[PDB]
């Protein structure tokens, strides 16, 4: 029950500002300092700053002093990070974390799930979702493959779940590819018993927050 | 800034074998007053946030398996996984909290070497729905293979295709240590309707000859 | 010379 829940992925134009939230829960909020760390794609973790959730004092990295502001709302047990004058280079995953609460008895370290922020001039586009239906050409040796093709969206990320999260085993959601059009595309697939295609129901749940798009697609045989 | 440098950037070792990761810091992170190294090790499994493994250079976080251990002092530190398990697929980062700003190493990606496994191959014709939109995507799925190297060629009516397909490979699976791969051939509807036979041909170390899955458009 | 305010969560 101790956890940090961050706000959802966002897209912004260069020069704009973004504000990410970190809802804390399960411990006494004012006791510990909340840090903000960013992870640029294919790169290391970059510390941005921390705020003491009690007295609200802050410390920022010199790399980000100019244009980061870290605040906290004691009544809602929430911490916020605002990055302004955004540039395309600021495209990254932003994490809030209780980094290394080190005491004699315990060590306590908790991270939020991350918030992907894309800074781009390109237009936002929600995906088209198509079934990858099981048939004789995707069934072999008692196993059937099926999936959903999530085509032509921008920016990342799309999240894919199956059966509202009840189906996770055997699921492969592939890394997106960049199409020549500048839009992304991916597939999510799952292998299941071919014998149970007649009795089981498979629904891919696709969510693209930047375009506020949500699609549930039932994937049926043939 | 205390710069953190990890070595190697990547390593592959077999299941059950020892994996060692190195980290060097610009300055010493050993505090003379309490003789403690202000250094931690984090694990980041695919798609998940970092997870604390070691702190004070050599103290295991509660719940971390005993096979993870940390050693070193001053500027030189090591993370050792004594017997690598499938679930240890991750990027590992060293971290210093001796001075501001806090800094992290560049990360080391750990791959598991398991037994050779040939891919299962599946193919999906375009959906009737996508054909209405005017495009045809043909998806070839290569499931649960190891090692990662695999070659996929497309043939339309036995003619080798070039320049109309894209591939994507998964991260290594945390349970069976395999990869999967998708190759998608994209045509216009009008181009799709010019040909009958669509085929995906797969080459992999675990196969003695190529495996082909194919379908006739309209069946 | 440790900086105690690098991470106030470290005792």
């Amino acid at each position: 029950q101790v956890q940090l829940v961050q706000s959802g992925a966002e897209v912004k134009k260069p020069g704009a500002s973004v504000k990410v939230s970190c809802k804390a829960s399960g411990y006494t909020f004012t006791s510990y300092a909340i840090h903000w760390v960013r992870q640029a794609p294919g790169q290391r973790l970059e510390w941005m700053g921390w705020i003491k959730a009690g007295n609200g004092n802050t410390r920022y990295s010199q790399k980000f002093q100019d244009r980061v502001t870290i605040t906290r709302d004691t009544s809602t047990t929430t911490a916020y990070m605002e990055l302004s004058s955004l540039r395309s280079e600021d495209t990254a995953v932003y994490y809030c974390a209780l980094l290394t609460v080190l005491t004699p008895d315990d060590a306590f370290d908790i991270w939020g799930q991350g918030t992907m922020v894309t800074v781009s001039s390109a237009s936002t586009k929600g995906p088209s979702v198509f079934p990858l239906a099981p048939s004789s050409k995707s069934t072999s040796g008692g196993t059937a493959a099926l999936g959903c093709l999530v085509k032509d969206y921008f920016p990342e990320p799309v999240t894919v779940s199956w059966n509202s999260g009840a189906l996770t085993s055997g699921v492969h959601t592939f890394p997106a590819v960049l199409q020549s059009s500048g839009l992304y595309s991916l597939s999510s697939v799952v292998t299941v018993p071919s014998s149970s295609l007649g009795t089981q129901t498979y629904i891919c749940n696709v969510n693209h927050k930047p375009s506020n798009t949500k699609v549930d697609k039932k994937v049926e045989p043939k | 800034d205390i710069v953190m440098t990890q070595s190697p950037d990547s390593l592959a070792v077999s299941l059950g074998e020892r994996a060692t990761i190195n980290c060097k810091s610009s300055q010493s992170v050993l505090y003379s007053s309490n003789n403690k190294n202000y250094l931690a090790w984090y694990q980041q499994k695919p798609g998940q946030p970092p997870n604390l493994l070691i702190y004070w250079a050599s103290t295991r976080q509660s719940g971390v398996p005993d096979r993870f251990s940390g050693s070193g002092s001053g500027t030189d530190f090591t993370l050792t996984i004594s017997s690598l398990q499938a679930e240890d697929v991750a990027v590992y980062y060293c971290h210093q909290y001796y001075s501001s700003p806090l800094t992290f190493g560049g990360g080391t990606k750990v791959e598991i070497k398991r037994t050779v496994a040939a891919p299962s191959v599946f193919i999906f014709p375009p959906s009737d729905e996508q054909l209405k939109s005017g495009t045809a995507s043909v998806v070839c799925l290569l499931n649960n293979f190891y090692p990662r190297e695999a070659k996929v060629q497309w043939k339309v009516d036995n003619a080798l295709q070039s320049g109309n397909s894209q591939e994507s490979v998964t991260e290594q699976d945390s349970k069976d240590s395999t990869y999967s791969l998708s190759s998608t051939l994209t045509l216009s509807k009008a181009d799709y309707e010019k040909h009958k036979v669509y085929a995906c041909e797969v080459t992999h170390q675990g196969l003695s000859s190529p495996v082909t899955k194919s379908f006739n458009r309209g069946e | 010379n440790v900086d105690p305010n690098a991470n106030p969560n470290v005792d």
